């Protein structure tokens, strides 16, 4: 992904918004015939979990607990998951040696149950204001409803019947003179250790304190398990109910697991001329493909193009064997030996075929970029078939063109 | 006030003119590019050209919809939230306040003066806004001179030249003897 | 119905959380770390192409709705707090991002000043908003914002950060750790905005009016021989590990004065209240004066509220404001949440009102049909 | 370089046995307790100490040069002892990297010159970036990237890590041959 530079050769997406992304990041949509990007697809929320103590919490409990773990804590000074140490328990960090004793929080007899965050200072005033505005909003709703049904009736406010407990909040008292800056600030050395930085100030927003002794450790933030759903298609992919300590997908779907992935095996000279060898591995068990197209003339956004890649080669039938094969186990005649193609095809191993592209570098100053279209026989299986019961000839016949953009090192 | 309200709309387009010197170039932007639409609602729905204006420093600013909906506040000052009649209203009200016999002749003789009538399509809008308020089948002639900005002075220049002006003005010795009223009583 | 989310996109920091809460859940710098870019690009930027702004806001809102808040965007409503006279194309884009991409039920474009008034409970009050870009004031009288009597000056965070950078480069004394124990000037050509902001918050403070007025005349040096008060001690600040910048005591209490300096025009953060209040209706004068509100993170700076209220009462006695605003009692309101998170708290209090929210707010079905967001400009 | 893995020619001196290749330059003081079941690679000047260990490594494990894998000591009141670490399947430890980690999960790409702290657990399908410090007793979830001197959540990985990482480690092993 990162070790090999997947962020070089990119695949194009069809729709409203055109995007150039690596095949590793993209997803293939099986309901229809069009691969779509992580940007294009809509995101959902499945499950919440703590990154320290991996515990799958339900959606209801998260809303009550404000998307936080009760047991785990993150240090305020540096941003790292704290650890309980005994002597009878105090909270301490590994990276920085900030303790819970420093700020002056008393040690608890019970390990987890004892620790808590103080109640918000303006929580009582809050509820009183909500209830005042709630009652006041309810009057406007009744007024707006009464006005709307009178318009809908269209009786011109005809008086058939006779027309027409209060909550009163006291408004906050305005101070005559606000407290001045203490005379300590004048003629006193300022230790930057004692006062807190903006980053660690703002992590505790309810009462962001200037001094470090006031700054208490906040609960550790819960992380999210994303599930993707498309515009045209319904489902796409999702994750299990035990995503904590699991790398399994409930429905595995990705562009590299359907569309044939292209990789630049060899990179030649960048001095005005060369011959680059690229591989075209298949992922499907049995299929056919072809890199025939030259991306037309000024069509399909070829603005990035800074070279003329010929790739004048007819289709080559490659197949993947999902099994541990030996070094040159058997030599097939019709697949390998019959299309010898010594100039075009470099090598043909198991689920692998090297192809020579004749690029024209140094058309611009530098940063050589090549546009070429790749075709493949997509066994869609859109119609109802149990273990390939249906023939799926019309599906296999369908030729899907992916506009690839390979970027040479330069 | 139109210059002040244009500065607000220019900040709503995303160009600040906070400085008192920068207020002068807002007055220049107004004077250069600001057209009064006959129907304001139709021009708002229509997508603007966004005509570029060049500043003293050399930088360009695309004015867009602020151009036409700034001087509209003359004809409809309730939009920003200023309790006034409006330029179309004060003209009609002034005629309607006068005696019934004169109303027809006063509608038939209207003269535009000052610099805040030189707005492109001011006479076109005013004629339309006056007609609907004024009585039906009445001749409304808004006779603008070519020298509207300098009309007030030219009047004084003619008045001053006349031998009657010799009688009208108050002498320095008259002001010393008569008192303070001397200037007020001779005014008319 | 579900508890509607509140977002407040600012140049420096964005406030995020849920309605009917004591304060915002997440507050973070309004930036995004794009691959290739060493310094992260700012998400809100006025006067750029719509497509480039659309991509930045799409990237940012995604981070807010998944990494910071954990909730589906389509499920529950939005209460977008944005200041009055926010650029047209920016607000149009922000809504278009929420309605098209995220497919939110309904957005409510509340003005920050009217939201700040709700938190106190008082129906009428003057509201000063000392933000990053511009320090804006807008009188709110019994629910109606008075756009006629608006006021704004560029004396916020950005103008203060720039002033600090200028002063530090003049009196530049850094200990690199390479025979740089001796005072070394301008080793780095520019100082990054992240450092300048941290220096401002920790080192610099707002002086008293009496001491400040002397500092103004001192640096001017108006036919006087060393007429400055005794400064605080010099604070040593680390830059990128090894390099230790010695911050001069004069810089700490002089950097702030650019806000409260008259500069001939008579245009300070203090004057802007009195300039606006004098332009207000004659009946509203005494009610607005008595109910002052000071929001924005720039006013959090230690001893700002005392200097402002003092500088007001001094500028009152000045002959310009002496006639109209002479015998007026200026009293400041202390809001429940902190000065930074007053704006957000209003939107949450408003978001808790499910019945009024749905009616006032613009539904997606209306936007998809029309494609016209309602504004204080003509329709 | 552009998806394709590049050639690396090894010298004659290297201990090749049952698929497992271990550079003779690289000392592994404590050969008894350390175990390499699969076709593992250990590059030159690397350390795998047997300080009361049980260092089990993956099928296609890779450890680049100047890199150390030492077990951490558990500060227990009952008895202070070195906790035996278990490197997962298809693990890629980058060059000059320090590892004091207990239980490193399968299909992981640990970055260059990155110090992992004492008693540090890593779950499967994660990636630590280069010049990064994971503090003692920290956990990193699957499909995550931890970075910075603090060592905290930077973002998420590509969905296809489980399938992709297999190609990387196996290709490197296959491409890494004698001269
Ligand atoms: N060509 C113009 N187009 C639009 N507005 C103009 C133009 N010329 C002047 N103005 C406006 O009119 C003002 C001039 O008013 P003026 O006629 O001098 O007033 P007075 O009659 O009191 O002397 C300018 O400040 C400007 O706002
Ligand atoms: N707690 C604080 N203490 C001191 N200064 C602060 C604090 N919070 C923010 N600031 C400063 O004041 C500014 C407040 O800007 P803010 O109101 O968050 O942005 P915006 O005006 O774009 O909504 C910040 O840029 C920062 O420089
Ligand atoms: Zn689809
Ligand atoms: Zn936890
Ligand atoms: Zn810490």
């Amino acid at each position: 992904a990162s070790l090999l530079q997947s962020e070089r050769v990119l695949y194009l997406v069809q729709g409203e918004k055109k995007v150039r992304a690596p095949l590793s990041q993209l997803y293939f949509c099986r309901y229809c015939s069009e691969l779509r990007s992580l940007e294009c697809v809509s995101h959902e929320v499945d499950s919440h979990y703590c990154p320290s103590c991996l515990e799958n919490m339900p959606s209801a409990e998260a809303k009550l607990k404000k998307n936080r773990c009760a047991n785990c804590f993150d240090c305020p000074g540096c941003m790292h998951t704290l650890s309980t140490r005994a002597t009878a328990y105090y909270l301490a960090c590994g990276f920085c040696r900030w303790t819970s004793r420093d700020v002056g929080m008393a040690d608890k007899s019970v390990a987890s149950g004892g620790w808590q965050e103080p109640d918000h200072p303006h929580t009582q005033r809050m509820n009183k204001l909500i209830e005042y505005y709630q009652q006041l909003a309810q009057k406007e709703k009744v007024e707006r409803d009464r006005k709307k049904l009178a318009r809908r009736r269209n009786y011109m406010p005809l008086a058939f019947s006779q027309h027409t407990k209060e909550i009163k909040i006291e408004p906050a008292q305005a101070v005559d003179e606000v407290e001045p800056l203490p005379e300590d600030y004048y003629t006193r050395p300022v230790n930057l250790t004692e006062v807190t930085t903006l980053q660690q100030r703002l992590l505790q927003p309810d009462f962001q304190p200037i001094c470090a002794s006031q700054l208490y450790p906040r609960h550790k933030h819960l992380l999210i398990k994303r599930s993707l759903r498309c515009r045209q298609c319904e489902h796409n992919l999702s994750k299990p109910e035990f995503n904590p300590t699991s790398i399994k997908f409930k429905i595995q779907l990705v562009a590299v697991n359907y569309i044939p992935e292209v990789r630049i095996m060899s990179i030649p000279n960048l001095r005005y001329m060369k011959e680059s060898q690229v591989l075209l591995t298949l992922t499907n068990p049995v299929e056919n493909l072809t890199h025939v197209t030259l991306l037309e003339c000024e069509e399909g956004d070829p603005d990035d193009t800074n070279s003329t890649a010929k790739v004048s080669v007819p289709p080559t039938e490659l197949v993947l064997a999902g099994k541990d094969a030996a070094a040159e186990y058997d030599e097939l005649a019709e697949p390998q030996d019959f299309p010898d193609d010594p100039d075009v095809v470099a090598f043909r191993k198991a689920n692998k075929v090297g192809v020579f592209i004749k690029v024209t570098p140094q058309r611009e100053e530098g940063d050589v970029t090549v546009c070429f279209k790749l075709k493949h026989d997509f066994k869609n299986l859109a119609a109802p078939i149990r273990p390939v019961e249906e023939a799926d000839p019309g599906a296999e016949v369908s030729w899907l063109t992916q506009h690839v953009e390979l970027s040479l090192g330069p | 006030d139109v210059s002040r309200f244009l500065r607000l709309y220019l900040r709503k387009e995303g160009y600040d003119f906070h400085s008192s010197s920068e207020f002068e170039i807002v007055k220049a932007i107004k004077e250069r590019a600001c057209y009064l639409s006959i129907n304001p609602q139709k021009d708002e729905t229509l997508e603007t050209e966004k005509a570029q204006y060049y500043l003293p420093d050399g930088s360009t600013i695309e004015i867009g919809p602020s151009r036409f909906r700034a001087p509209e506040l003359l004809f409809r000052p309730d939009l920003i939230g200023e309790e006034s009649e409006g330029i179309h209203e004060v003209l009609v009200f002034a005629i309607q306040k006068s005696d019934m016999d004169l109303r027809r002749t006063l509608f038939s003789n209207i003269v535009l003066s000052g610099g805040s009538t030189l707005f492109k399509g001011f006479g076109d809008r005013l004629l339309s806004e006056v007609k609907k308020l004024a009585p039906k089948d009445v001749k409304i002639r808004i006779s603008a001179p070519q020298e509207r900005l300098y009309s007030t002075w030219i009047g004084g220049s003619i008045l001053a030249s006349l031998d009657t002006f010799k009688k009208m003005w108050v002498s320095k010795k008259e002001y010393e003897e008569d008192g303070a009223r001397s200037i007020h009583r001779k005014t008319f | 119905e579900k508890t509607a989310v509140v977002i407040d996109l600012g140049e420096a920091f964005t406030k995020c959380g849920f309605a009917g809460e004591t304060g915002p859940r997440c507050i973070i710098p309004s930036v995004i770390k794009k691959a290739g870019m060493p310094k992260p690009i700012k998400v809100v930027q006025y006067n750029i192409n719509t497509e480039e702004l659309y991509s930045y806001l799409k990237e940012f809102i995604h981070i807010l709705y998944f990494r910071h808040l954990l909730v589906n965007p389509r499920d529950r409503r939005v209460v977008v707090i944005e200041s009055v006279l926010c650029p047209s194309h920016f607000r149009e884009t922000l809504t278009r991002v929420l309605f098209k991409y995220f497919e939110v039920p309904s957005v409510l474009l509340a003005p920050s000043h009217l939201m700040a008034l709700l938190t106190l409970g008082i129906n009428s009050a003057m509201v000063l908003d000392c933000g990053y870009r511009e320090s804006l004031v807008l009188p709110i009288y019994e629910g109606i914002p008075v756009l006629n009597c608006w006021g704004a000056l560029p004396l916020g965070g950005k103008a203060l950060h720039k002033e600090l950078e200028t002063q530090l480069l003049e009196q530049c004394t850094v200990d690199t750790g390479a025979a740089k124990e001796q005072s070394l000037p301008s080793v780095m050509g520019s100082i990054p905005e992240g450092v300048l902001e941290d220096i401002k918050v920790r080192t610099c403070f707002v002086s008293d009016l009496t001491r400040g007025l002397k500092i103004q005349a001192a640096k001017f040096n108006i036919d006087g021989n060393t007429e400055r008060p005794s400064p605080p001690p010099n604070v040593d600040y680390p830059l990128d590990g090894e390099k230790i910048l010695h911050v001069l005591g004069s810089i700490r209490d002089s950097v702030v004065e650019i806000l409260f300096e008259q500069d001939n025009e008579e245009k300070s953060v203090a004057t802007l209240i009195l300039d606006s209040l004098m332009q207000c209706p004659i009946d509203t004068r005494k009610q607005l004066a008595e109910n002052l509100v000071i929001i924005g993170g720039t006013s959090m700076l230690p001893g700002f509220l005392h200097r402002l209220l003092a500088e007001i009462r001094y500028l009152v006695e000045k002959p310009k404001y002496k006639k109209t605003l002479g015998t007026k009692t200026f009293r400041i309101h202390t809001p429940p949440a902190k000065a930074n998170c007053v704006a957000w708290l209003g939107g949450a209090i408003f978001g808790a009102l499910q019945d009024i929210l749905g009616s006032r707010s613009v539904s997606k079905e209306y936007y998809n049909q029309t494609g016209r967001i309602p504004d204080w400009c003509s329709l | 370089m552009e998806l394709g893995e590049l050639l690396y020619n090894k010298s004659e001196y290297i201990e090749t046995a049952s698929g497992n290749k271990v550079s003779r330059q690289s000392v592994l003081c404590g050969s008894q307790n350390i175990v390499l079941n699969g076709k593992t690679i250990v590059m030159n000047d690397c350390i795998i100490r047997g300080d009361l260990a049980n260092v089990r490594v993956g099928r296609h494990c890779v450890v680049k040069s100047r890199s150390v894998i030492r077990p951490p000591f558990k500060k227990f009141s009952k008895g202070v002892a070195f906790f035996p670490l278990h490197i997962g399947d298809h693990v890629f430890i980058e060059e000059d990297c320090v590892v004091n980690a207990a239980q490193i999960g399968s299909y992981v790409h640990v970055g260059k010159n990155c110090v992992i702290g004492r008693r540090c657990v890593l779950k499967d399908c994660c990636k630590i970036l280069d010049n990064t410090v994971l503090p003692p007793e920290t956990v990193v979830p699957p499909f995550t990237v931890f970075s910075g001197c603090p060592g905290l959540f930077s973002g998420e990985l590509p969905e296809c890590t489980q399938e992709l990482m297999i190609d990387v480690t196996k290709s490197y092993y296959q491409k890494f041959l004698p001269l």
